[PDB]
């Protein structure tokens, strides 16, 4: 189940249980409109900003 | 809310669903009737003699 | 019983009134002085399912129409007697009971004894008597009604024209026959001279005519037609799922 | 901050796409009938069990 | 209710605005002193969806990723100020100016309002107004006995009466200029109000600092070129044309889709 929800702290979580990247679970920075690379690289951008 | 009249909450499917476990379960209950009666006269028979 | 038949009803009934409004707008397209309506939907109540976190929606309703009050185009009438508005401001003309409304329409009439009416017969207030061996009649921009008489050199100043204006245009009451009556809504009927206080100026020879763009109203009744055939297709959906339900 | 920007005369419109549901309602009413058919057959078990 | 007939709705919009800015223009031919009107457009949204610029792949970027748009929407119409060609019609009354500069007249509820409409005319008073009754700024008065008005070419009149071989100045036309001539707001009437984009009224006499010079008996006429608009009249027909068959296309595609 690839459904990704963003927790209001900015964990990345499925179905409540938190994902696992290559460091552990992943922490996103609050409020960013995520985008998924071919391999998995995960790019945030921050609102407001450039 | 004005202008909108709320209707009855009866859900079909939970309805359908206990229907046709109620008649299945009223048969079993018939088939064991039907078995303890008939026990019953067989084992009537042993106060004979 | 808890069906999904009411949810797309509810977007029938609201397509409905869109259509209603859109064949309104476009009824009134050759009458003057009328400001388009806009029906605004928003959505109904929803139920919330408790977890050991979702919302089911339970359909559309309207809320209220908007009439847009944008300054209409001018069109040529020749008349003497007819008054367009460049600006915020209404007339205000009696009804035979005794309350005052207001209108927009500047096409008006002298009635049989003097006095200056709508084209229903109701006065228009002040009390504008015309004489009746009046050669032109004259209305300025600030509202001044003169009438020229033959033999002087003068005209004669006869009434003026006050415009009624609210804070909230779109409030009003509408009672019918081109006229709206103020409401809590749009509460304080600011009586004022054309050309002050915010009021208007008055056009004399034009009439001031609707509101109604006509791409709009096409468009919006091709998408009216297809969300109605959408929420059929829905109704048809759920009344095929009941049927396969109710076989067993 | 990260806000958006307001145009003045324009309304936003729905979001909801029509092919988008149009389809799903197709699958929901042929899963629904899938599933009836468990109730019917697991009925018919049932049915052959009390009989005997 | 989808997206491609909003879009089409903006095209046709934006179309029709610019069949309303030809017709506008068209109608104005005749008036004095008119200056033909343009309107720009410009791109509404873009929905973001793919971000171009965000790493696929760990060190390769993603370019011009999708970057739907939604229709348009006309910025504002822009008056050119341009001069318009001069019409004698051999008037005392009648002033055109040939360069930048505006009369000013002063509207009866107290402000002040812009013209360039040079057809002048004496009320009963013999102040020097507009046709439209608004008294122009200065109040020029002209005596009552006057046998021939002349206006200079540096604003200043003269009034000839009888039994005097020498002229008497009786005021002096001045011309008002802008830094932006584009932002005054048209009221109607010929009439431009100040407004804070058109910066703050600069007063100046008719031959320095940049005013215009006026001349006598002549108009300015209006400066619309109307092979321009006819030519434009075929586009905007066919470009509402073509949008009306992006709607027709997209009612046609609902269509099948609600029918199965």
């Amino acid at each position: 189940n690839g459904n990704i929800q963003v927790g209001p702290t900015g964990q990345l979580t499925i179905q409540g249980h938190p994902v696992i990247g290559e460091g552990g679970p992943i922490t996103v920075p609050e409020g960013s409109e995520i985008t998924i690379a071919a391999d998995g690289t995960i790019s945030a951008l921050n609102p407001g900003d450039p | 809310m004005s202008g909108v009249l709320e209707g009855s909450n009866v859900k079909p499917v939970e309805a359908m669903t206990d229907m046709i476990a109620n008649a299945r379960r009223f048969e079993m209950q018939m088939k064991v009737i039907t078995s303890v009666d008939e026990n019953e006269g067989r084992a009537n028979q042993l106060l004979s003699m | 019983m808890i069906s999904s038949l009411w949810i797309a009803k509810t977007g029938l009934d609201a397509q409905q009134t869109n259509m209603d409004v859109i064949a309104n707008n476009l009824a009134n397209v050759s009458t003057n002085g009328f400001k388009r309506q806009r029906a605004v939907f928003e959505d109904l109540l929803y139920q919330t399912i408790r977890q050991p976190g979702l919302q089911i929606g339970t359909g559309v309703r309207p809320v209220a129409t908007e009439r847009l009050h944008s300054q209409g185009n001018l069109s040529q009438t020749n008349n003497s007697k007819d008054v367009a508005i460049k600006g915020q401001g209404f007339f205000q003309v009696m009804l035979p009971d005794g309350t005052s409304a207001y209108t927009r329409d500047g096409s008006f009439q002298v009635d049989q004894n003097g006095q200056l009416v709508t084209a229903g017969g109701f006065q228009v207030q002040p009390a504008i008597t015309i004489p009746a061996n009046a050669l032109s009649i004259t209305i300025g921009r600030d509202g001044v009604v003169s009438v020229t008489q033959q033999g002087q050199a003068a005209p004669v100043q006869v009434g003026q024209l006050n415009l009624t204006t609210f804070m909230n245009d779109t409030g009003l009451e509408s009672i019918g026959e081109n006229l709206y009556i103020e409401t809590q809504s749009s509460g304080a009927p600011n009586e004022s001279t054309p050309g002050l206080n915010g009021a208007g100026l008055l056009y004399q020879g034009y009439v001031e005519t609707s509101n109604v763009n006509v791409a709009e109203e096409l468009v919006n009744m091709i998408q009216v037609q297809r969300a109605y055939e959408i929420n059929s297709k829905a109704v048809s959906t759920t009344d095929q799922m009941l049927q396969k339900l109710t076989q067993l």
